DNA sequence: TTCTCCTATGACTCATCCAT
DNA sequence: AATGGATGAGTCATAGGAGA
């Protein structure tokens, strides 16, 4: 018993290490995307304001 | 044959314990900065805007 | 191409740290 | 003091890759 009872936590203690690696590949994966993405609408404004401060200036 | 690669199967469980350590370790602390570049860009973008509608009053 | 050897990695077990 | 789970670390079986 003893041991059978500690296989089953080694093995849930296994899994957990390996979960959290996968759960931040994916966390990695999705935020370069939105985090790409919201750059270039970053840039298209970025570059609008710049003229449209100079057509008011 | 045994006390040589008992010694060196333990230099291997361990180099491999080290690296998942690190994978780990860099994912995370890479996440949680791409996480606020990310929050940045909201807030860039946010104010953006405010300055694209004022200044399109100004030429209303 | 298939056969051989070696490292990397899962899964077991053990010792040890903390809380009940 | 006694019992139970978490986690590191050693061991084994075994797979997959590099090379004869």
């Amino acid at each position: 018993r003893k041991r059978m009872r500690n296989r089953i936590a080694a093995s849930k203690s296994r899994k957990r290490k390996l979960e959290r690696i996968a759960r931040l590949e994916e966390k990695v994966k999705t935020l370069k995307a939105q985090n790409s993405e919201l750059a270039s609408t970053a840039n298209m404004l970025r570059e609008q304001v710049a003229q449209l401060k100079q057509k008011v200036m | 044959k045994r006390r040589i690669r008992r010694e060196r199967n333990k230099m291997a469980a361990a180099k491999s314990r080290n690296r998942r350590r690190e994978l780990t370790d860099t994912l995370q602390a890479e996440t949680d900065q791409l996480e606020d570049e990310k929050s940045a860009l909201q807030t860039e973008i946010a104010n953006l805007l405010k300055e694209k509608e004022k200044l399109e009053f100004i030429l209303a």
